[PDB]
This record gives structure tokens, C-alpha cells and sequence, in this order.
């Protein structure tokens, strides 16, 4: 339910406000850093 | 919804297509040309009622067609233009069908838009090559056509008591003659001719040539008038071409002009073949003569509504054109074959074709003896067999054939982005 | 999104994931009337119109009227345990807005005491929301709310008789009585019946150093000049 | 089966990232939703 | 650079003509026009040095053509632009040179532009008479042209088994036949003729004709078909136009449409030659004939590779339009003569043209016959010659052909400007 | 209820079937395929598994049955439109409903005709589309040419041609062009030499639309199992190539030659030149037949058909119905049927001609599964209007393909 | 990069396709069939990951195809894989381009893939008509094929010291005989043909018949052996299918069974052409005979190699099949003509052709002599022809062959969703 909405505002439509489109370009940069930059790099695991 | 409605967005379609054509290869980065904003600003005005800015028109566009096809396909949705009344009148009906709702609806601004239509009849240099939207006024509100606009006055031509046929003609102008037969009033692309064929020479003197119902609205400037012995290519027998520079003048008078008009001269010529007849007075005997007018036709001022309501026709069969529909067809057909709905399509023009005649005549029952010769996009072809059914009359085939037109011209204008997979 | 008169859906003694539903299914919608878009739904919403002595109405609402209502017991309906729908197809106003749909899935047990609550939207909601937006300059969003109930009888087994066939259409009536909604079409779901696939779904990749890199950050390099040298001009391009 | 950080650069072999020393975990998550972490590797590549 | 880097810049260059054109006589005081406004920035975008408002936009243009002269002539420059790849791949070439820096880059909005340009194939009104840029990305990439632009067929024709030419096999068509020759395909600017000639009268009944290679790429609209004995004004004996209002209807049907299609009628008619053949039915038996249909030509969709790639050629040696490059030249040529370089010029062109031919033949030299029979410039003429070496075979050749081309309409849009002084 | 409504059901059943003889023998103790699962499922979006079956074709054929029942799927309009009617029958009511998902459904439909290997032969469901909505067919997949055959201007017939093509010459004839299961049959027969040159052919309507893979070219003087006359298959290491062309294709393609061509028969003629002279020659195509793209629509809309009559196939019907035709000879209710029938189609024709009658010489020859005859004769009435034979056929066709889809577990009992 | 990266990414392709027809019309509604799972899971697997989620599979799809397309056209890219290493090696190249870093990349199980494999050549019934896979795997790296994989035994024909052709043979089995001839052995589709025939009678008794090297791997199920005057379809002439219903006995012995095998029965054989010659005891003397070997045909255990490693292959020039490429090729030429760049790609392919031949040749130049008669998709053709080369070694020619096929079939898969517009 919560699919990203810094991204998506669905409260908006990006056809009559061309606006959004730009804030999404400005948006996408930051997810860089807050999920592309985010490493995974502990998956648990046990011997059997 | 209104007829005018449809006209409307089909003008806007149209002027979409102008400006996609203007901005074709002139889209340079860095640079936003006039003529590209007022592109993008026509595609915003299509998909009005769900956007209010676009980014790339290729789907909005398809979009439109496709539904478009699902429209005037299925006659349970389009019906209500097939009846009599939306042809007639402009009452804003009321119809729950998606597609109409979306993209029909009033385009142009009223009334500075009509004021502009004016000025133009009046405009120095028209386009030569019109939009459907002149044709589609024409044809059903009879407005006039530009006065300096060129035509080619073979497509004016219909059928009248004299000659059946313009086309026709050609076989027998190539037949050597017996006797001194009636004058001929043929018609070609770029050039009107009339004459009189015989065996045996004729007398040099005066004679008189009626002009046919459909050429008495024509009018030449730029022209050279000479005489000849071909008609598209063909040689017409009973003719002399020959002359010396000796012979006596030849000179022609119309009920316009009070002076005298050269033949075989290199003045060009400006004159008007309304208001009558054309007196030709042959200067030296001839056996058989053909003259001919070559220059830029136009129609006469306000009488435009005569080729585009078909009140030329006067009797019945006729041979009839088809308004240049058939050059607009190519795009969207071309768009049927690829992807094999050309078939299918067919089909449904021809219930389309069916369910518009029938209500035309009361009691509601396709007439007797309607047989097509031609598919729903040979218009000039299935024209005539509408104008051919003795048992309806005459005003009624005509209307049959005034609207049907309006509908084709709808086609080829709205389906040319179809495209379904 | 669609503007009906009434509707729910009861699919009773149905052995599939779905049996009750606050929406319907798409095909069993009949449009009489097309609203284009925000602006005109608007449009209408203010012709009002003199009726009669003392009363008004107005094109949105006088539109609405025009729809034929079907009895919230026709929607319940059955025969000898399967729901059936004898009643056509449920007449209603099509409006092309932008719309969001809020989701809400409920299980159905199977012991038919407490009535579920479902959340259902009234035309009179959507007026009033015409009406909080009349002014606006771009269209609002209107969500519209739909509710699936889902099979889950099995932790419900016995032969007893307990209550009447009439009883539990009943209980399934609440699912009924939405005015305003979207097709249960527009939920998209994928359902598995064998645990196998729901893993292969569920499987995905991440390949992972073992230990960490070691980053160094504050390494300090820079150029150091060296004493006092020859130093040779290179000497100027010459001919 | 392979390094999943792509470094360009020409390096001895003694100290080269080889596939021995990463492993590859299968977990209960969709492609789609392990997506954008993938991206690191990217980031990890041109920066360090 | 790049070859896309090239045609970018030419439709630049194109284009500021096009605008150009627009202003002509339409530069008022306190105007502000969106043409003007386009045309301003336009010549902006030229040079890389500067983009201050040009006073004078002549000095800059001719900058341009001076530097391209100088460019296109020195071989150690332009070389690279002669290589079998520049015309295949899009990677850009590790070359420094004053012009191609200043000049030469992408120019045109991605992805915009193709969006644009295919939209565009689909418009109701194209450009009756393109741009260069089109046939260049015809000729180079193999793109699409639109579905309704208008072409003259007789440059479509290439040689077929059949008959050698299509001009020349007017002189034959003059002369009375000896008996009943075999079927002949000829087309003229405006209309496709085709028929069986004979001095003994043939039968009436059914007549198979192939529709030859480069013609089954037509497709005509708005057309009249009749019996003629003309072409090209010429008179085609061992054929006759006679005929009466008695004589049986003579049709013929097409592969593509289910319906007959009436000949010698007043109806206008629309059919695809893509068929594959026509099927012609004569109502009463003739003393040789031919058939005559004129109207608007189209090339199929999807078709224009045939004639734009060199695909429709199969003989050797063949007849070869230029693809119309000799219109573009006009100018510039003109323009040469004015400071007398046409003679240096037409030195360095044929070491360009020798020198690019080399680049096609492993191992690297000149073909031995390699008769240059006309100058630079008679493209039409030099193309026969590159498709008649024996020595390599017909791909090379073609490859030849088409790289020359461009080249060539390359500079008959950057030179335009030229003045040394 | 809607046409799509119908054919949205057929797929599942023929979904049902297909899914069964997967599961066949494949049913193992402590083990669920996943195959049998979607059966399974299968089974329940639909209503022991064979006891509903039964029920529903009971429910069928009482439906189809009944001129008053179903009388609303025989309306020109059923065929015409996706517009849902007005009906309540407990049969449509509790059988017929959307059944495929959209979009995504379509979109697999349409990445299949781009397929590799599609189905060898395919269900009823993709020949339905085709035939009623006009759809497109997988570009790879193969048709025997002869069924593609309708008549044309030069022959009347297809098969009928060979007893022609078994009498001697009397003189230098006119070309023919015949179709066999697995190729292509094309030449000029004689009783004289025949010198060598060029020969145009122009390939007929039908097969003008056929694209060959993998094929063998060569002269050969049987057709059908059967000696063609006039014609001789014989050459020597000497004599000259013997090449031919087709517009698609730029080079000569080689005749009698060990090399596999691929070729298309689109362009409209075949451009042959024979080497050597010989007395009467038949050329051969075997190989790997497909549709070209786009072009499908020809055979299944009946748009290839010019002459009347015709001849006409079965688009594989017959082969269909031989389950239930099986399952009603056990119950006698072979010959109820084969009347009611009898009917359905009367009636069908009749919503077709306005006035609302029965045709000028309307005497059916076959029983109503010889539906390549009955088409036949539906195609030869020359009082009523051509096209409108045409979709009598295609709407016949998909009623009766309904039925041999849903009355196949039938036992009224 | 790996050539067996490429074929892992070609089986998911194949993959793909095949899950695409299992789900055709197999898409319901209330559930997800692990047929349509496993398809959806494929299209996740086939982008990178970075190209998110996948709403329209059509889309990825034809993304891919299209790379794929500017990718094996320029020589420039594609070049690496074209160079003799790439065939021979599973070496990891150091080349970079974006269409390799996302689309081809080691894609099947190990080993667990490769033992599957093994268990199917042993499996009951396999694909009759296999994916190109196996097919690849095969002429590629020379691995085994399913022992019960049936093959039509005329594709195995390759030309041998005496006749040097399968079909050729036709036209001289037709013509009547001189005197005895030597013996012929043939293949149709579905059956093996071998025999003498004369014009004098032949005694009864032993006649011995080397059996072909092509044949000499063929096996048969399920056949039946008898006299016969046809050889696909064309009558045999020299040869007498006549018997009596108390003739003697006729039998036959191969190598590898110690029981005779009898002709003209209604027993249903079985044996193999491997092992030696054909011991035939004619019983009863007949003026020319015809002996037909008709059933089910498959490749002998492990010797599959022989056809696919083109190691049959004795004489030059020789006959030789495609392998079936033009089978699979089908879609991708209708996609290519569909768009208009069969022809631009036609040309990249004869680029790509002979830059491949060139590779394999030192010093690296085309050898001279070669000229192809046939395009890139007639792949039977060309291979007769890089074969026929007398001026390069045998086994060279036999490699370049089997490389273009590789090329070749890869094309078949990639291509078929490219639409570039």
C-alpha cells in the first residue's frame, strides 16, 4: 500500500501539473542515496 | 455530437496533421519553434478532457483511432449519425458513448473563426491543394470556396442531355466522322475544350456553343486558346489543326466581355463562361475544328454550391467525382492492410453504407435493385449507383450521397493512427 | 469509475477465493449515461431546475434518478444454497475521472453471527464532493473504496443444522448498498494454489563478498618536492 | 558464478576480486523488490 | 563526424532555407514574427564560435560554405568520409578537422524527432516536394517515407527482362507493328501506360499482365483509365482509341480488390499495382490497344526501400533516375560559375568520386573501364556508369551509388553560401 | 451472451480438454503435478469431475436444441458486434461469462504469432478469432495449400483437375496450378516440345498468399498419388540450369537442385525459365507451408473466394467433431440432432435475407457435420446477394464448432 | 561475450517462446497456471533487474530485439564474435557494449542443466521437431543428439564419388535405361531408396550395395520394405514392380542382424544402415528393380556428429541442407519486411558474411572467386558455395559453415520481436 509515495503522489496527476515530473527528477537523485547507495550485505544462514 | 461538432475536431485533426508536417525535421534541440509549441498546444486540445499538458503525442493520438475504428464500426454506437436529422440540423444530442464524449466537442472559436474563413475567399494566392475541412463545409452547409482557388474542371463535370459522358466522349471524338455532327463540350485536367467535327469542311462564318449546366460556373485566367486535334492524349479525328499565317483572324465573344477574344494568339487570356453562351466566329473554313481553352480555372464567386450540393446533376444516371476523398483514403487503408482489418473494415462500411440509406427513405427498407459495384472507399463509383435508383427520388439520392461523403471524409480523417496490437 | 443505483456481489456456496464483494464485475454493467470528465460531472451538478411546488432537483441528480434500482435482496439471492442473479444487468453513469481505489480485503469464516462492516460510498457522498471541489482549477481525486471478501471456509466444519438459508443471504446483504465503485476487474492479484509456485515467485538473487571491503578514507597523499637539482630547461621547438 | 562488482581497472592478481570470495543467496524476495540495492555494486565501482 | 552528425546539420542548413523562404518579403518593423524568431536563432545555432544576435547573417553562412569548399575538396580532410563504413555504422570517427568541429554535431531533439517523423508518414498532407533530408535517410538508413506523398512513376523505373528502357521504347511504339508484338509497361510524369500492340485485330476476352518490378510498388488514387495511343505526346501507332455507345464494358481487376474496375468511364477510381499483375478484360476485340491510368501515384507503404535502396534493379546496365539531387544543385552551381571554380571544382569532384569507388573494391584500386561519360553533377548519368562495371559485382556497385549520392546532396546544401573573395 | 463471452468459455473448455490429456497417465500417488492443479482449478471456474462435465452438456445441447432458447446467437447481429443482449436463459446465465484475463491474454496472443514453434495444429479457439473478429495466425505456423484452394477464373476445381491432368494432351494447353497436402503443382502440359526461354505464371488468388521453408523444387509428373499425362520428368548432367524468380526475391531460385529453399509466393507471379525444351512440364514446390503475415484474413473471411460456386474447406471441423458425433450415436440421439440442426441452420440463414424467408432452391445434399459441403451449397445461391452467403458460412461455422467443443461429454440420461 | 554465454541466453529465449504457445488462450482470469508462472518468471529473468517492473511484456521483448538488431548489424560491435576464437573457445573477451552487459550472460544450471541433457538423449519420446538449441549445441560443440529424435533421411544426403546428388538423380531414374546402369541409392522424406535398373532383365541371385557414407548412420523403426517405381512422386523408368503370388522369396541382410530380412511383407522391420553393404538376394530374376525403405528414420546412437560436424562432407562441390534455419527464420523476415529493413539488413549481412570468411583465412583477405547466388537467408545455398572454394583447405571451408549457421541461428531467435519505429 505504501509503494514509494515520495515518488508517486497519487494525490496528484502528473497531466496538469507538469511540476510533479520535475520534483520526480529531483526525487529520483535522492533515492540514490537513500536505497541505491543501501548495500545488502547480511543474509543470514545456518548449517544444515 | 453536433454535426458542427465533429467538423470541428476533424478541423483540429487536420490542423494536428499540418503542424506535424511543418515540424517535420525542423525539431532542432535547444530550440522551441513556434510552430512546435503550437503542435504540442493542438495535442493538449485533443486529450482535453484528460490531460492538461503532454509530453509525447504517439499514444494519445493511436489512442483516438483505435477507439475511434471501434466506433464507426459497431452501428449500435455510431447511429445516431447515420440518421437524417444529424445532416439536417445542429441540435446538440445527447449520446453515452465514450469516444464521442472524449474527443468530440467544440474546437473552433466562434465567431473570429468564421470572419477568417471569409477574408480568405477574398485572399490573393489560397491553398491549391485544400483541406478536407473547405470540402466538408461545402458539401454540407454549402459555404462558399475560395474565389482564386484552382480546380480542375473535369471533376466539375456531370452528366447532361447533350453528351452522357466526359471520359465516354473520348471513343467516338477518335472515330473518323460521316456526317456534320452536333458540337462537343469536353473537359480535362488542365484544359477545357469544344468543337465541332465533320467530314466535309465547314463554312467560315458564325456559330454558337451552348456551355453545359456544370462548365457555366467556370472562369480562366492565364489562358491560351488554341486549336487542337488531342483530348488526353488521344487523337480526335474530324479536326484540322492545320492554318496559315495568312488566314483571317478567329475570334470568340462571351456575354461578359464586350470585346472580342484572340484564338491562336500568344496573349493570355481572362474570361468568364458564365452567363451563357460562346460565340465563335470562324475566320476561315475548317473541316471539323476543335478549340481549346488552357490556363487556371477557378469556380465563379458564390457558385460553388452548385458542384458541392450536386444541383449540376440533372438527370439520371450521371457520371460523378468524388470531392478528392479517395486521395485522403490512402493513409488510413494503408493503416487497415497493416495489420489485416481491411477485410473486416469492408464489411462494416457496407452496413454503415446500408443502415445511412435506409433511413433516408420511408418506409425504412433498402430500396429495390441496390446493388454495389465498388467497396465503401471508391466513392465516386458508389455515388453514381446511389444517383442511379429510379425508385427514390431525386433530392433523397442526392442527400444519401451528401452525407455519406461527410461520414468518408470522417474516416479518412480520424483513423489514420490505427494501430490495435 | 461508475455511478449505480445499487449493487454488491454474492457468490454463496462458491468453493473459489472470492465470495462477497462490495463492487461487481465489469460485464454486468449497463451504461445509459457518459460523464466526460470532472468539469462537466460539475457542470451538471449545478443545472438545477424548478420541479414542482416546492421542490428542486438538478441534471447530475435527475440523471441519477433515470437509473433503475434492483432490490438489495435480488443481489443476496439463491437457490437451494448457490447464489444465483435472475436480475439483468445493473443500470449506471459512467464517469471518466481519475480515481483511486482503496483496497480492503475480509475473511469470511463461515460462522454467520457478526455481520461484517464494509465500507460502502453513497451518490449523496459524491455530490458532496462535487461540491467541496466546485471552484478548483485542476480535478480533485476521488477515492473510491471496495471491499473483496475472501473464502476461508475450513476452519468451519460440521453437518448440524443451525439456521435458515434466509439468515445467511441476509448476512451476506452487507456486502450490498454501494452507490458509487470500481469493477472488481481493476484488482489485480495472483493467486496460487500450490505452495510450490507462490515460492518460485517469491526467489530472487543478491551475491554478497563475504567479508566487507575495507575503505580507507583519510589517506593523505600528496606531492613532496626533493632538494635542490639540476634543473633543465626544455628547450624551446627550433628550426 | 561470477563478481558481481565490475572494476574496470588493471589490477595484480594477488589482490584482484575473484568469485571465491563472494557467495550468491537465493531469498523470498521478488527481483523487483531487491532491485534498486543492486545498483550499489554500480556506485561502489565508479567511486571507489 | 558521425554520418548522423552530417544529416542532422544538413537539415539544419535545410532548414534555415525552408525559414529563409518564410521571412522573404515578411520582415516588418514592429513585427515579431514566429517565423523570424525561428530563423534568428537558427542561424545562431551555425557557429560555435559566438551566439550574439547576427546583424548580418550573410557573413556567417558564407564563412560556412567557404569553409566547406575547402573542406570537401582535400582529400587528406574529407577522406574519411569516403570509407565503406562511414555510410554503414554510426561510431564516430577519431578525426580533428577546423570544419567538422565548428559544423558538424547532433542538432536534432531526441527522441522527439523520429516521434515527429513517423507521425508524420501518417499525415493526410505532406510536402509534395521534400527535403533533401528525407531522401537522405531513405537512401542511408532505409526509413520510411509517407504513406501519401505523390512521386512520378517514370522515375521509379529501372530496367526489366522484358524491355531494356522506358524512354527509348517510345520510338519502337511509334512504329506500325510488324504482327502482334508482346505486352509493353512505359511511365510518363503523370500517368502509367500499359498494353498489347498488334496490326491484325486480337480477339475479345481475358488478358494476363505482369505488372513489372519497379511498378508493382505504385498505388494510384483519383484516377481515370481509358484507351489512349499518346506517350510522352509522341503518337504510339498498332493501337486504336475507336469505340461506341455499344460496345461491351472492358474491365479489369487487381489482386488487391474483389470488385471490377471499369475502364473508359467517367468514375474516378483508387487501386494498388502491388498486386502483383493485372487482369484486363476486352468487351470487344481491338486493332491493338492500350490502357492509360492517370491520377495521383503513391509508392506503397512500407515500399520506398525498394526504390531509394537500389533494390529494384536487376539488370545490367539499367536505366537510373538521380533521386532528383540535379534540382538541389541548381544553385550551387550557379554559384560557382560566378567566381569560375566550376572547372577546379569539377577536378576535385572526380578525384572524389575515383577515390571513394576505390575504397568498395578489395583489393584497393581502380576498375579497369571505369568511363566517366559525364561530369559530377549529371548524377543521373555517372550512376548508370557505377551499375554497368561487370568488374564488381551489383551490391558494391549499388553501395557505390547510393554513398556518391549522398555525398553529393551533401554539398549541394553547405555550398549554396560560397563566395572565396 | 456475447459473442466474446461465448469464446471466451470455449477456450476454457478446450483448456479443460487439454489440460486432461496432460494429466492422462501422469496422476501419480504422493505427488500433485502441477498440471492436474490447474485442471483442477480449472474445473472449478467452470461449475468426481465427470458428473459436472455431463450436466453441462446436457444443459448444451438442450440449449442449442431449442430454436427459442438460443434463437438470439442465429441473429446477423450475434456475429457482428461485442454488444451485450438481453437474455435470460439458466444455461448462459450459469455457463457463459468472461472467462480469459484482459489485457494480458490478448498480449500473449499476439507475442505467440511471433513464436518460433508454435502449435503444429492448433485448437479451435485461434481458428474462431480468425474467422469471426479477423485475426491475425502465427506467422510459423503451417497449412496443407490444398485447403487453402477456392476456384478461380482458369479451373473450377482443385482435386476434380486431376482426371484432366490423367488425359493425354490434344495440343499445347494453358497452365495450371494445383495444390497436394504436403506442395505446389504448377506447369504447362503438351503433346509437342515446348522450346526454352521465359514463362510468366501468374499465381492464382488462394495461393498468392502462401510462403515456403525448407523446400525441394523439382519436375515431377504425380499429383496426389496419380500420372499426370504431358508431361516428362526427364533431364541430363548436361542440360542447362533450369532457374526461376518471384519479385520478394532479388536471385534466381534453382529448380531440380539438392539445395532447401525458402521462397514467397506474394509477389504475385512465379517468372520460370526453362533450359532445355521438353515436352510438357510440371513443376514441384515441397516443403514447409505458412501464411504470409497479415494475409490470414483472406482464407478465414472467405474474401479469397471470387467465383460461383466455389469450393470451399471445412477449416478443419470435421476433425472436431468426431467425439461428439461418437457420443451421440451410443444414446440414439443421433437423429433428433441431425434434425434440430436441420433447423438451427434454416433459421440462421433466414435473419440473414430481408424478407425473412427461406431462399429460392434451398436443398441441403449433407447432414449438417459435412460442413465443407454444406458451405458449398450456401455459396451457390446466386438469388441471394454474395456476401451475405459468405457470413451465413463463417456464422454457421461457429455455432457448429461451439458445439463440438461443448456437447462432447453428452449422455442424456 | 562466451559463445556459450550466447547459446545459454538463446535457450532462454527459446524458453520464452515456447511458455509463450503453452499460454496462448491458457490466460484465465481466477488463476495463475504454473505454465503462465514459469513464462512471467522468464520475462523477469531476461531484462537486468535495473529495468523494474514488467507490465506489458511486449515491451522488454521488443526492446531487446531491437539492440539486438543495431547490434549484429555493425560490424563494429558485433565484430568479436566473429573472429575464429570465439567458436572454438569458451575465453571471456574483453570487449565492451552495452547490448552484451545486459542481455547475454550465463543463464542455465550447472551441472545440473548439462546431466538433464544426458537423461533426454536416452528418453522414450523426444521433440520431434527440437529447438535450435540442441541443434546449435551440436554443430557448435559437437555433442550428442536423443537417440529416438527422428530426421528425414534427404536433409543426411551429401554428394559421394559416384552420384553426386539426391534430387538430380530424379531426372535420370526417369529416363529409360541404355543398359544395366550401376546401382542408386536415394532419399525422400520419408523413405530410402535404393536399386539397379536396365533395359535386359537381371538374374536372380546376390547383389551387393555399398551403402553411402550419409547413410551409412541411419536407423529405422517400424518400416516396410518393397519393390516401388516412384522417387518422390516422379516415376522411375528401367525398373519392374511385378510379382507373382508364388514368386521366390526376395531378402535382404545387413551387417548387424544374422536373420535375413525379408521384401515385399507385411512385417514391420527393423535394422540399421551401419556396419557394412547391403547383401540383397533377388528371387526371382526382374528386368530392373527398386527396392524402398519406408518407416521411421533416426540417426544412429552417437553418430550424429557425422552430419553436424559437416564431417560426411567427401567431394567438392557437394550438396548440403540448412539444418533447418530457414524454418525458424520465417518470423524474423516477415518482422524485416514489416518495417521496411530487409533490404538495409541484407547488406549488413553480406558485410557480416564476409568479414567472418575473411577471419579464416591468412592473410586476412576475401579469397577470390567467391560470389554468392543466393542472401544471407538461404543459408543451403551459401554454405554450397563457401564450400565449393577450391583455393581454401577443406576443414576451413567445413568451420566457416558451421560458424555462419551458428550466427545465423542466433539471428532466428533474437530478432523476431524487432519494430523499430
Amino acid at each position: 500500500k505504501d509503494i514509494y509515495d515520495k515518488f508517486m503522489c497519487i494525490e496528484h496527476d502528473s497531466a496538469y501539473e507538469p511540476s510533479l515530473t520535475m520534483h520526480r527528477v529531483r526525487v529520483i537523485y535522492s533515492m540514490l542515496n537513500d536505497y541505491c547507495a543501501k548495500m545488502i550485505s547480511e543474509v543470514p544462514y545456518e548449517s544444515s | 455530437m453536433s454535426r458542427q461538432m465533429w467538423l470541428d475536431t476533424s478541423a483540429l485533426l487536420e490542423a494536428i496533421s499540418e503542424y506535424v508536417v511543418r515540424c517535420n525535421g525542423d525539431t532542432f534541440s535547444g530550440l522551441t519553434t513556434g510552430d512546435f509549441n503550437a503542435l504540442s498546444n493542438m495535442f493538449t486540445q485533443l486529450s482535453v478532457s484528460s490531460a492538461g499538458y503532454v509530453s509525447d503525442p504517439r499514444v494519445p493520438l493511436q489512442t483516438m483511432s483505435n477507439m475511434f475504428v471501434s466506433f464507426i464500426t459497431s452501428t449500435d454506437r455510431c447511429g445516431y449519425m447515420l440518421r437524417k436529422t444529424w445532416f439536417n440540423s445542429d441540435t446538440k444530442p445527447t449520446v453515452s458513448d465514450d469516444f464521442i464524449t472524449t474527443y468530440i466537442r467544440p474546437r473552433l472559436q466562434v465567431p473570429m473563426s468564421d470572419t477568417v474563413r471569409q477574408l480568405n475567399n477574398l485572399s490573393l494566392q489560397p491553398s491549391a491543394k485544400p483541406k478536407l475541412y473547405e470540402r466538408q463545409n461545402a458539401i454540407m452547409k454549402g459555404l462558399d470556396i475560395p474565389y482564386s482557388e484552382p480546380i480542375e474542371p473535369c471533376k466539375l463535370f456531370r452528366s447532361v442531355a447533350g453528351q452522357t459522358g466526359n471520359i465516354p466522349m473520348m471513343g467516338i471524338l477518335a472515330t473518323p466522322p460521316a456526317a456534320q455532327q452536333q458540337p462537343f463540350f469536353v473537359a480535362e485536367r488542365r484544359r477545357i475544350l469544344f468543337g465541332i467535327r465533320s467530314n466535309a469542311a465547314i463554312p467560315a462564318g458564325a456559330y454558337q456553343f451552348v456551355v453545359p449546366a456544370w462548365a457555366s460556373v467556370l472562369s480562366v485566367t492565364g489562358a491560351y486558346v488554341y486549336f487542337t486535334n488531342s483530348f488526353f492524349g488521344t487523337i480526335i479525328a474530324g479536326v484540322t489543326a492545320t492554318a496559315t499565317a495568312a488566314d483571317a483572324a478567329t475570334t470568340f465573344t462571351v456575354p461578359t466581355d464586350a470585346n472580342n477574344l484572340p484564338v491562336q494568339t500568344d496573349s493570355r487570356l481572362s474570361f468568364s463562361l458564365g452567363g451563357g453562351n460562346i460565340n465563335l466566329e470562324l475566320g476561315v473554313a475548317k473541316t471539323g475544328f476543335c478549340v481549346a481553352i488552357e490556363g487556371e480555372f477557378t469556380i465563379l464567386a458564390n457558385r460553388s454550391q452548385a458542384y458541392y450540393t450536386l444541383n449540376s446533376i440533372t438527370q439520371t444516371p450521371t457520371s460523378i467525382d468524388d470531392f478528392d476523398v479517395s486521395d485522403f483514403l490512402t493513409t488510413f487503408l494503408s493503416q487497415l492492410r497493416a495489420c489485416g482489418q481491411y477485410e473486416i473494415f469492408s464489411d462494416a462500411m457496407d452496413q454503415l453504407t446500408n443502415s445511412l440509406i435506409t433511413n433516408y427513405m420511408d418506409p425504412p427498407a433498402i430500396p429495390a435493385g441496390l446493388a454495389f459495384t465498388s467497396p465503401w472507399f471508391r466513392f465516386s463509383e458508389r455515388a453514381r449507383t446511389i444517383l442511379a435508383l429510379q425508385n427514390v427520388d431525386l433530392n433523397i439520392r442526392k442527400l444519401i450521397v451528401r452525407h455519406l461523403w461527410v461520414i468518408t471524409s470522417l474516416i479518412a480523417v480520424f483513423g489514420r493512427y490505427y494501430r490495435p496490437n | 469509475f461508475y455511478i449505480v443505483k445499487n449493487s454488491g456481489f454474492v457468490d454463496r456456496g462458491s468453493t473459489g477465493p472470492v465470495i462477497a464483494s462490495s463492487s461487481v464485475y465489469e460485464n454486468v454493467l449497463k451504461v445509459v449515461h457518459t460523464i466526460a470528465d470532472f468539469d462537466a460531472a460539475n457542470a451538471l451538478r449545478l443545472q438545477r431546475r424548478r420541479v414542482d411546488n416546492t421542490s428542486y432537483t438538478d441534471s447530475l441528480s435527475d440523471m441519477f434518478n433515470g437509473l433503475r434500482s434492483i432490490s438489495s435482496s435480488e443481489f443476496v439471492r439463491s437457490v437451494n444454497g448457490r447464489s444465483v442473479f435472475t436480475e439483468g444487468r445493473i443500470d449506471a453513469i459512467k464517469v471518466n475521472m481519475r480515481a483511486k481505489f482503496d483496497l480492503q480485503f475480509i475473511t469470511e469464516e463461515g460462522g454467520y453471527s457478526k455481520p461484517p462492516n464494509v465500507k460502502k460510498l453513497m451518490f449523496s457522498d459524491f455530490l458532496s464532493f462535487l461540491d467541496s471541489h466546485k471552484s478548483d482549477y485542476r480535478p480533485p481525486l476521488l477515492t473510491v473504496p471496495i471491499t473483496i471478501g475472501l473464502n476461508n471456509l475450513g476452519e468451519t466444519n460440521s453437518n448440524t443444522l443451525r439456521m435458515r438459508s434466509e439468515a445467511i443471504d441476509e448476512y451476506f446483504s452487507s456486502y450490498v448498498g454501494a452507490q458509487i465503485l470500481v469493477p472488481i476487474n481493476v484488482v489485480d492479484t495472483r493467486v496460487y494454489t500450490e505452495f510450490s509456485e507462490l515460492r518460485n515467485f517469491f526467489t530472487g538473487d543478491v551475491v554478497i563478498r563475504d567479508d566487507p571491503f575495507d575503505v580507507w578514507d583519510g589517506v593523505k597523499a600528496t606531492y613532496i618536492p626533493i632538494g635542490v637539482h639540476g634543473v633543465r630547461l626544455d628547450p624551446n621547438g627550433d628550426q | 558464478p561470477a563478481v558481481p562488482v565490475i572494476f574496470g581497472d588493471d589490477l595484480e592478481p594477488a589482490v584482484r576480486e575473484r568469485a571465491n570470495l563472494y557467495h550468491r543467496y537465493s531469498v523470498p524476495y521478488h527481483q523487483i523488490e531487491l532491485a534498486l540495492h543492486a545498483l550499489a555494486n554500480d556506485l561502489l565501482s565508479i567511486q571507489y
